[PDB]
């Protein structure tokens, strides 16, 4: 999954 | 601590010269050294800070991945036994990485939260608190884990309740939050419809607020808003 | 050492588990654990230490590079005045380089070169010698600058007179050293010239050669020689 | 320059  | 001696504003220099050599590592021994001087940490100052330990942090989870993959495997009917030696490396390699963890949440501890009045930077915090704990839950297996999983949940959950109320849903940390909090959701807490449901009104609620930006405005929630989407399409 | 109670083959087995983590750092300090151990180091050992210090060490010249060049604009007319943090920052990635170039050239001083008598084995640790006073003389300024290059170009040329005399022109280390040795000649010892004659030549000894080889050690010879071109290309 |  994408984070920041 | 090794950066007691060093100016405040040398430290934050040193920060910005290390990232453009991408020596993370420096850079974060030197933002954790401008932390500890005391004072409140400006914006800058403070992505400084998550751009180093995050840079940090994700090169000894990707580490962590690769090694429990290789231990998985050895444990299944079949494998031939090698000894304790992945195990230990594993292990050795768990225990850097909640170290880095644990030394972020001490800087968010002494003092950093209590400090930050202002919503950008309290949201920031907890988003920070979030998702280091998140990290620790990532490789948690014993009693504690159950603990350290609320604990990132109790974090999230304050950055969401203040950036509702202080932040226009299209501000970029309370997007960055979002996302971060919805992926939580997914990976950690077994709640896939959660990560939906919260990803979905994200975006939908940030697109409703883009017509009142500036075109640069636009340009940093929109990136923000694609890994919603990317998140949504992944999981949907 | 700090791995002074951990089995030798266990040190080999968690450096190749370091390796596929893409921990450089840990995979040295296992690799020097290993030498340490007193023993000679097979091709494989030998392959491994390598890999694990070219790594380290070739991200610490990527990032005094940045440094370096950050320094020198800001010792140009019109440049601002930012005071010693520059140099100070590209003083310690500089210092650390060094540290880890002098860690190696001792292990091959204690005592691997000495002990190796094969050539595969003397030719790769004297290519080592020469290329990390290579590096070495990539940082040096000052009254040893020429006696650091003359020690890089004293291992390179036994290297290569061993190589000529007990190796086929197609070996891969022979044409890593050959390679290596002209990127010295280019890039360190002002002698174009002779970087360029003795690519050429390689190349040429080497592709003469390659009928006498199998499928897989014409694709191992091949590989090197495409480099030696490569070079020739941006040299010509 | 290319090195190996
Ligand atoms: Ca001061
Ligand atoms: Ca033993
Ligand atoms: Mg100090
Ligand atoms: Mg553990
Ligand atoms: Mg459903
Ligand atoms: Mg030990
Ligand atoms: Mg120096
Ligand atoms: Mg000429």
């Amino acid at each position: 999954s994408y984070t920041v | 601590g090794a950066m007691g001696s060093m100016e405040r504003a040398s430290l934050i220099q040193k920060a910005k010269l290390a990232e453009q050599a991408e020596r993370y590592e420096d850079m974060a021994a030197f933002m954790k050294g401008a932390v500890e001087k005391g004072e409140e940490l400006s914006c800058e100052e403070r992505n400084l800070l998550s751009v180093a330990y995050k840079n940090v942090v994700g090169g000894q989870r990707a580490a962590w991945r690769v090694l429990s993959s290789i231990e998985q495997k050895s444990n299944e009917e079949g494998s031939e036994e090698k000894g304790p030696e992945v195990r230990e490396y594993r292990e050795k390699v768990e225990t850097e990485l909640q170290g880095v963890c644990d030394t972020v949440l001490g800087l968010l501890d002494s003092h950093l939260i209590k400090e930050a009045g202002d919503a950008e930077s309290r949201v920031f915090y907890l988003k920070m608190k979030g998702d280091y704990y998140r990290y620790l839950a990532e490789v948690a297996t014993g009693d504690d884990k159950k603990r350290i999983i609320d604990s990132a949940r109790s974090a999230y959950q304050e950055a969401m309740d203040i950036s509702k109320k202080e932040m226009p849903p299209t501000n970029p940390i309370r997007l960055g939050l979002a996302l971060n909090f919805s992926v939580f959701h997914y990976e950690i807490a077994n709640s896939p419809e959660e990560a939906i449901s919260l990803a979905k009104t994200t975006f939908d609620e940030a697109m409703a607020d883009l017509h009142t930006l500036s075109e640069d405005s636009y340009k940093d929630s929109t990136l923000i808003m694609q890994l919603l989407r990317d998140n949504l399409t992944l999981w949907t």
